RNA sequence: GGCCCUCGAGUGCAAAGGCAGAAGGGAGCUUGACUGCAAGACCCACCCGUCGAGCAGGGACGAAAGUCGGCCUUAGUGAU
RNA sequence: AUUCUGGUGUCCUAGGCGUAGAGGAACCACACCAAUCCAUCCCGAACUUGGUGGUUAAACUCUACUGCGGUGACGAUACUGUAGGGGAGGUCCUGCGGAAAAAUAGCUCGACGCCAGGAU
């Protein structure tokens, strides 16, 4: 289950890190606490990043660790808010593994609406 | 008479004339199994009379 | 909720841990699935009483199997499929534990000169498969109505190991042996 | 007449024998055996003859083993035609010997008889051979 | 076929053909486990005496 | 149904070179098997052949980044 | 500044298996249910959605040994660039220069970069 994900994420990853000037939106998913985070084109650095382990909204947030809709919402505002702050407009946004459905769809929806244009 | 070239014209651009800029049947010939798909092809592709992008209708 | 599984989660998880002595609960020998395939070869011709015998299994629990296509037969044939042969179940849930004890109770009474299941008839690596040359067996089924006669056979998949653990567990569950 | 059992191709090249056999030197199964000195193309008659004469003097006992088995083919052309116009058919088989290579091994004989016998057998030979005790 | 493969900076073809994008010098890179790559660098200073 | 080497399978058609979560096997939607071109190379006696970044338009598929001017590649062909 | 766990590479079998032990404070995974979003060529096995009451057993992570896998000399030897020589028997020998494969000694149970979070 766990086995199968990480080929998941090669068959996206080598096909999306072909191509230069890769600011890529990385996201990722688990049975308790979401993160998600911002990679260089170089692929040496992180530039912006945002979780539920982070300290400033999972004191806001209700959950207990925070996978499910209404958190991966917050989020969604939250990683677009930094990408802005960081003088970033568009991104490559990344599955990371996941299929597209539910809780990534609902970060992906509130990415779009903040400004974060991918 | 097995697998055949065949004549795809265009339904966009059907036969017209006068005023200059003249329409001028666009056309594409290229290769169908006739046994097949006995029923004649009708496959959307670009015309460059018509500016578009349109159907281009099968014919003998 | 079905007779078995109901005292297999209460009485029958922390048995077993006796004899083997195992750390974590979960690791204790259980089903994961069952698998009634039911092979046919004269099916490739006329398939009514293959249909026929489609309704039979998913008219006892309710979930249906699949209809099986064979790996290479004679065609070349690529864009498309090659010769289809059976049927086969692939039970999960409660269903699963539904469908498990009452063929034993329902089914293996219609049975006649049954003294029992071979008891040494493991695959080495905790699985297991019961045929029978009937596929009337079941309480629902009528033996004039009934297209061909077609036997079949069930595999019990769990995730045990020894051949001691599969035999208990059959134990446990409820199964007439043979010796 | 030790012939091959359906090889890859039928007719082949006849390449050289440059170097020394490196590899039969080595003697397995006898403790007497018989060695080339100088390279030659030995055929399926010439082996199955010296097998044979070598045998005919074991006598009361011992065992003898073949190391060479000839695998390569030679064509001649149909006799007496013209140059040109593709190979012929395959007469015989050959094996491709090189110098310092065992070709005869022989056990549970008198020292005394194994000599007298692998003289035979090197006359059956067309090729400067040697006896070799070494097992 | 691909005994070489392509790397960065380089085309590959309809044919397996592999040509470079850019100027400067070609490279054949190590790929893992036992094949082979081509990438191609430019070079920074190059100088006359 | 489980176990074990794992790419010895397959890849429409001869062979060679290739192809792992693949170029192999399945499904959804379609027609880029498209017009206008083309920096630049390979191959060569000539005739011929071959690869093509990229731009222009108008589409395809995807959430997007992107990928598509026929086929995994080399045969399936004739000048005037 | 240092060390862990979670994400990303350089580097691709000195980096992979096996064996032996160890980790749940965090992070990570297995177990609970599934009107609905959505799904099964059947099956909430998987995808998805809602919850948490168990667990470090499996996986994963980390520390060990060389049992395998892998890498691997020096020396020699084959072979060969070039200048010569012997044999009619089909190849061999010499000077000058380059030098394997195999085999063995031995070397290996990763290295190293950045970011997120925790601890000194």
């Amino acid at each position: 289950r766990r086995e199968d994900r990480t080929a998941r994420h090669v068959r996206i990853r080598k096909k999306v890190e072909g191509t230069p000037e890769r600011p890529r939106l990385c996201v990722f998913r688990s049975n308790k606490h979401l993160y998600v985070q911002v990679i260089d084109d170089t692929k040496m650095h992180t530039l912006a990043a945002a979780s539920t382990m982070q300290k400033a909204i999972s004191e806001n947030i209700d959950y207990s660790a925070g996978p499910t809709v209404e958190v991966a919402q917050k989020i969604g505002e939250m990683i677009a808010k930094s990408c802005l702050e960081k003088g970033i407009t568009k991104v490559a946004f990344d599955r990371g593994g996941y299929p597209y459905h539910g809780r990534v769809k609902a970060l992906a929806d509130a990415a779009r609406e903040h400004g974060l244009v991918f | 008479d097995v697998r055949v070239k065949v004549i795809l014209e265009c339904t966009g651009c059907v036969r017209k004339s006068v005023n200059k800029g003249s329409r001028g049947v666009s056309r594409y010939i290229t290769q169908k199994n006739r046994h097949n798909t006995p029923s004649r092809l009708e496959l959307r592709k670009f015309c460059p009379y018509c500016y578009k992008h349109t159907i281009h209708g099968e014919i003998k | 909720i079905n007779r078995l599984k109901t005292n297999y989660i209460e009485k029958m998880v922390p048995l077993l841990k006796e004899e083997f002595s195992y750390s974590n609960i979960l690791e204790v020998p259980k089903v994961v699935k069952i698998v009634v395939n039911c092979g046919i070869g004269d099916a490739s011709q006329n398939a009514k009483g293959l249909d026929a015998a489609i309704n039979e299994l998913a008219l006892i629990t309710g979930q249906r199997p699949v209809k099986t296509k064979a790996k290479t037969s004679i065609a070349g044939f690529k864009v498309r499929e090659g010769m289809t042969l059976g049927i086969a179940v692939t039970l999960r849930g409660n269903l699963m534990y539904s469908f498990l004890d009452r063929l034993i109770n329902l089914a293996l009474p219609r049975t006649r000169d049954f003294q029992g299941v071979n008891p040494n008839s493991f695959d080495g690596h905790g699985n297991y498969s019961v045929g029978f040359r009937e596929q009337s067996v079941f309480p629902e089924i009528k033996p004039e109505i009934v297209g061909k006669a077609r036997g079949m056979d069930v595999c019990i998949t769990t995730t045990a190991k020894t051949d001691k653990e599969a035999y208990k567990l059959l134990s446990l569950m409820g199964m007439p042996f043979r010796e | 007449m030790l012939s091959p059992k359906r090889t890859r191709f039928r007719k082949q090249h006849r390449g050289r024998m440059k170097g020394i056999s490196y590899r039969g030197n080595r003697i397995c199964f006898g403790r007497y055996a018989l060695q080339a000195l100088e390279p030659a193309w030995i055929t399926s008659r010439q082996i199955e003859a010296g097998r044979r004469a070598m045998t005919r003097n074991a006598r009361r006992g011992g065992k003898i083993w073949v190391r060479i088995f000839p695998d390569k083919p030679v064509t001649v052309r149909p006799a007496e035609t013209r140059m040109g116009s593709g190979k012929g058919s395959p007469e015989y088989w050959v094996a491709v010997v090189k110098p310092g290579r065992i070709l005869y091994e022989i056990s549970g004989v008198a020292e005394n008889i194994a000599r007298r016998a692998v003289a035979i057998a090197a006359s059956k030979m067309p090729i400067r051979t040697q006896f070799i005790i070494s097992g | 076929g691909t005994k070489f493969h392509p790397g960065k900076n380089v085309g590959i073809g309809k044919d397996h053909t592999i040509f470079a994008l850019i100027d400067g010098l070609v490279k054949f890179e190590k790929y893992g486990p036992d094949k082979k790559k081509v990438s191609v660098y430019p070079r920074e200073i190059q100088p006359e005496n």
